[PDB]
RNA sequence: UUAAAGUUGCUGCAGUUAAAAAGCUCGUAGUUGGAUCUUGGGAGCGGCCGUCCCCUGCUCGGCGCCGGCCCGAAGCGUUUACUUUGAAAAAAUUAGAGUGUUCAAAGCAGGCCGCCUGGAUACCGCAGCUAGGAAUAAUGGAAUAGGACCGCGGUUCUAUUUUGUUG
């Protein structure tokens, strides 16, 4: 489930090679989780505390700082790994014709695997961070469910 | 470009220097110093267009090279040294002191002070720093590093320092009810009393300051400089007391002065 | 007027202003619920149930004497059909038209009416998809229309 | 189909005003129509009207008087500010001595003079003079 | 006894007298077979404008039609119990406030102010149902609703229209008139 | 090249005969979409009414009253557009305050017999921040009830003001 790659995946805060009492059971085989609060009233969910994934681009359990702008959008595509595309809609005003035209420009945000009950068309809240790839500059902070989904 | 700039145009200058439009092409670019580029006043501009002691740019240089100009108890020979907010300009030969205080409008003004007033300086602290061996450090708005300050000095407070030594004398907390000054933007040089401080995480905070006659305005936290404990300022205030009366009472008082003078 | 016809119609029911139970009616709402359950066990649509009750049993509406409509009562008891009745009738009509076109290839007007009926079917099915009555993977096709009644 | 009920109501009112009838039958009512007719009552252009309450959508019978020139509806609801109202005053009114613009503000449906008095602006509805 | 007040507080003296008259009446008559579970919620005594008064009797919602089944007899029994003061039956309905963005279950539309006022107006007079409402707005902007009642059972409720208008002005707060048309039936 | 051009028409053009409704129909994107959810008064001033206070709540203070009440605050309130205010928004140029460069285009000077000054103000489209209002338009509640409240029964890891001074 973990370390499917050529290199070992570890968190560079937790030292997991500490001497124990017996190197057996009853006090072992439970790694201490590292997590932090990102501020701005965003609560850290419990599954990031209780999870087992090791990721460097996670907003909570990773070396990513959140600052700047906070935007929102709707989920469009879930194809490529740990990075989704959201869609933003706005109204553009034209001075000559006293009316509006509405445009869209989609952007790719990085999806941490903490949020697993996410589908297409959900209201999502994103926050600005450092450039993690060529076209990714935002991370997922909270997910709001769509219209309906009673079961 | 390929490097730092060294020239400043007359029209591409801050307006509070209050220069004319056709006597030259280039402005006196201030040298690197304690204060910034926009919110500063060079010694050439002050000594030529404010005190009218010199006429040309050579004569103010001949003034400055005779070691007659003192800034904060130190002799400065730079012709374009930036003299910012509450910088003490002392002339030993003529025998008077100045403090650079904003008036009601967005400009500097000539404000003479007593010599006993000219032995200290109010300055705003910027950040709290801890040195190499756990020693505290303090950074002011004019970049004067103070070693071993009081533990009660916080980020947005203000301190009064002694000029001839360089030590902290006494300090004023930043709280509601303290008299403050606004430094920057549309509200500049207005004396008022702090009434509120709104908190905005992730952005710039905004405060609410009340005037001496019920008027109110709002500026950011970075444009706030506390000058006194409560309703009593610690320095001498210029004429007008930073009230920012609007144009109607200015016209009425100008008409009254022209009637009483003739 | 109509949706796929140039004519204009003004033939529809006109309810009276009074929404009160008349004094001459002697049917308590449990009895008309039992009669609705009996007629549904006889295998009838809610529209035909309302027709039979209004003609024979003297009631004006179920909704004026009971706090639910006929389909709401049938869904609460749990014997309502899994498909809406108007979409089922449209599928049945489209199946009959396609069966007519299996042997008559010269009837262009019936092909035009088949196109109109299929457009109405898709238009109703889109609304029933947005109202979450039909599953999202539902799709009206030809071979799907033969297995369904 | 029927998409702007208020435009239809003022069109029927203006048509029966030009015809010379004394009573106008508006088939669909709305709260916006009630506020518009209340403003036209309070400024003295229409008379004493009614609401014919049935259980689907009420009808309105308006007692007419010969003081109305035209009733119009601006479609769609353009948002107007306080500095943009004077533009509408010059290109919509026949004179400055009379004529009123009904606009939808957050303080309620009201005319342009009360909108200037309460120091607020909103969306356009129509006009009458 | 018969008082079921929704909060555990002291019932009033005139309301207690109403309940005592009701319990004494259900012992001395044969109506106790249809009055074992029916209970009064509250009561009030207002001043109808003029020389007459009225009794308002509050009725629970799920027991409303039980009181409508025998509404014909108890009004004349309370008329002969008192001297000349009229009596009405008004159901007790909770009014929920309109939600705002400054201020949770979705508010049902049966608890709205318009629906509660319409139900109170329809339950105000039982023997004559409403066959039409007309709203007259006068030149000062005030509303004046006139209510048309059916031709059948007119003389029983013909003299009570002033009391009905008074209790509707007290409970709701807008003026109402009553009329018996002769056009349709 | 601009106005004249209501001959490019958003304000604000025309399509029977002068230039101009696809032969007809279905149909996705786009645009536009019925009615309906809280009304009326109280405490008042002057001669029914232009103004004035009212119709969101459950851990610390201090601003008061008798641990308690009250108010103010840590902490929060379904989200938007629209509307009003505030911040920041280079100068020059535009409007515009003052001023006898002999007037004016200009300029920021100048006037009293060392002193007094002035070198304002407004605008700055959209997008971004902030605080009052909910009329207008779109969205969501609870229907196969795990619906909202209220108090009773357990599964896990842990807070030293409390099991004589010590594992």
């Amino acid at each position: 489930d973990i370390q499917t790659e050529r290199a070992y995946q570890k968190q560079p805060t937790i030292f997991q090679n500490k001497k124990r009492v017996l190197l057996g059971e009853t006090g072992k085989e439970k790694l201490p989780r590292y997590y932090k609060n990102i501020g701005l009233g965003f609560k850290t969910p419990k599954e990031a505390i209780e999870g087992t994934y090791i990721d460097k681009k996670c907003p909570f359990t990773g070396n990513v700082s959140i600052r700047g702008r906070i935007l929102s959008g709707v989920v469009t595509k879930m194809k490529m790994q740990r990075t989704i595309v959201i869609r933003r809609d706005y109204l553009h005003y034209i001075r000559k014709y006293n009316r509006f035209e509405k445009r869209h420009k989609n952007m790719s945000v990085h999806l941490s695997p903490c949020f697993r009950d996410v589908q297409i068309g959900d209201i999502v809240t994103v926050g600005e961070c450092r450039p993690l790839s060529k076209t990714v500059r935002f991370n997922v902070l909270k997910v709001t469910k769509a219209a309906g989904t009673k079961k | 470009a390929r490097g730092p700039k060294k020239h400043l145009k007359r029209v591409a200058a801050p307006k509070h220097w209050m220069l004319d439009k056709l006597t030259g092409v280039f402005a006196p670019r201030p040298s690197t110093g304690p204060h910034k580029l926009r919110e500063c006043l060079p010694l050439i501009i002050f000594l030529r267009n404010r005190l009218k002691y010199a006429l040309t740019g050579d004569e103010v240089k001949k003034i400055c090279m005779q070691r007659f100009i003192k800034i904060d108890g130190k002799v400065r020979t730079d012709i374009t040294y930036p003299a910012g907010f509450m910088d003490v300009i002392s002339i030993d030969k003529t025998g008077e002191n100045f403090r650079l205080i904003y008036d009601t409008k967005g400009r500097f003004a000539v404000h003479r002070i007593t010599p006993e007033e000219a032995k200290y300086k109010l300055c705003k602290v910027r950040k709290i720093f801890v040195g190499t061996k756990g020693i505290p450090h303090l950074v002011t708005h004019d970049a004067r590093t103070i070693r071993y300050p009081d533990p009660l000095i916080k980020v947005n407070d203000t301190i009064q320092i002694d000029l001839e030594t360089g030590k902290i004398t006494d300090f004023i907390k930043f709280d509601t009810g303290n008299l403050c000054m606004v430094t920057g933007g549309a509200n500049l040089g207005r004396i008022g009393v702090i009434t509120n401080r709104e908190r905005h995480p992730g952005s710039f905070d905004v405060v609410h300051v009340k005037d001496a006659n019920g008027n109110s305005f709002a500026t950011r936290l970075s444009n706030i400089f506390v000058i006194g404990k409560g309703n009593k300022p610690w320095i001498s205030l210029p004429r007008g007391k930073g009230i920012r009366l609007t144009i109607a009472e200015e016209r009425d008082k100008r008409l009254a002065a022209k009637q009483s003078s003739g | 007027g109509r949706m796929h016809a140039p004519g204009k119609g003004l033939s529809q029911s006109a309810l009276p202003y009074r929404r009160s139970v008349p004094t001459w009616l002697k049917l308590t709402s449990d009895d008309v619920k039992e009669q609705i359950y009996k007629l549904a066990k006889k295998g009838l649509t809610p529209s035909q149930i309302g027709v039979i009750l209004r003609d024979s049993h003297g009631v004006a509406q179920v909704r004026f004497v009971t706090g639910n409509k006929i389909l709401r009562i049938l869904k609460s008891k749990g014997l309502a059909p899994d498909l809406p009745e108007d979409l089922y009738h449209l599928i049945k009509k489209a199946v009959a038209v396609r069966k007519h076109l299996e042997r008559n290839r010269k009837d262009k007007d019936a092909k035009f009416r088949l196109i109109l009926i299929e457009s109405r079917i898709h238009r109703l099915a889109r609304y029933y998809k947005t109202k979450r009555v039909l599953p999202p993977n539902w799709k009206y096709e030809s071979s799907t229309a033969s297995a369904l009644v | 189909v029927r998409m702007n009920v208020l435009a239809d109501a003022l069109k029927s009112i203006n048509n029966a005003e030009k015809r010379g009838k004394r009573q106008v039958l508006i088939r669909p009512c709305s709260k916006v129509i009630v506020r518009f007719l209340t403003v036209m009552m309070k400024h003295g252009y229409i008379g004493e009207f009614e609401i014919i309450d049935d259980h689907r959508a009420g009808k309105i019978v308006v007692n007419l008087t010969g003081r109305l020139n035209k009733c119009g509806v601006i479609s769609p609801r353009f948002d107007v500010q306080l500095k943009d109202l004077e533009k509408w005053q010059n290109n919509l009114l026949p004179s400055r001595q009379f004529g009123f613009i009904v606009l939808t503000t957050s303080a309620g449906i009201m005319d342009h003079e009360e909108a200037r008095r309460k120091h607020t602006g909103g969306k356009i509805l129509g006009f009458f003079f | 006894a018969k008082i079921v007040k929704p909060n555990g507080e002291k019932p009033d003296e005139f309301e207690s007298g109403i309940s005592q008259a009701l319990l004494e009446l259900e012992m001395n008559s044969d109506l106790k077979a249809q009055l074992r579970e029916l209970n009064i919620t509250a009561a009030k005594e207002i001043e109808v404008g003029g020389g007459r008064k009225a009794i308002i009797i509050f009725v629970p919602v799920p027991q409303l039609k039980s009181f409508q089944k025998i509404q014909v007899r108890l009004v004349r029994e309370l008329e002969k119990k008192f001297s000349g003061k009229h009596v009405v039956f008004i159901a007790q309905r909770r009014i929920l406030p309109k939600p705002t963005r400054k201020s949770k279950q979705k508010r049902p539309r049966s608890r709205t102010l318009t629906a509660v006022h319409d139900a109170i107006l329809e339950d105000l007079v039982f023997p004559s149902e409403i066959v039409g409402k007309r709203i007259r707005v006068k030149l000062d902007g005030s509303r004046l609703i006139k209510v048309h009642l059916d031709k059948a059972q007119q003389n029983n409720v013909e003299h009570k229209v002033e009391t009905f208008s008074g209790v509707y002005k007290k409970l709701t707060g807008k003026d109402v008139n009553f009329e018996f048309p002769e056009f349709q039936l």
